[PDB]
């Protein structure tokens, strides 16, 4: 999630 | 310690080991995310679904599994067993 939100 | 490794061998494999439980479990989860990258990359001009292409910056001409394991590296991705 972390790395999802920040793409 | 590890010497700047090249081609192939970059990342190097003992330390993707620890982010996952074995090497068979590497190389599907590798694997899939691969298959996400090239799906991305191959229908990007279109509506692309829930596939989150590359995540780690990507090489000019990276192959897509080389990208998912260097994400795999990074901790930037997650797994649930079979």
């Amino acid at each position: 999630e972390e790395a999802r939100a920040a793409a | 310690g590890y010497d700047t490794p090249l081609g192939i061998t970059n990342p190097p494999i003992d330390e993707l080991l620890d982010r996952v439980s074995s090497k068979y479990a590497l190389v599907i989860y590798a694997a899939k995310r691969a298959r996400q990258i090239n799906d991305y990359y191959n229908q990007l001009g279109e509506g692309i679904l829930e596939y989150v292409g590359p995540l780690v910056e990507p090489g000019l001409q990276e192959k897509p599994l080389s990208i998912a394991l260097r994400e795999i590296h990074a901790d930037l991705l997650e797994h649930t067993e079979g």
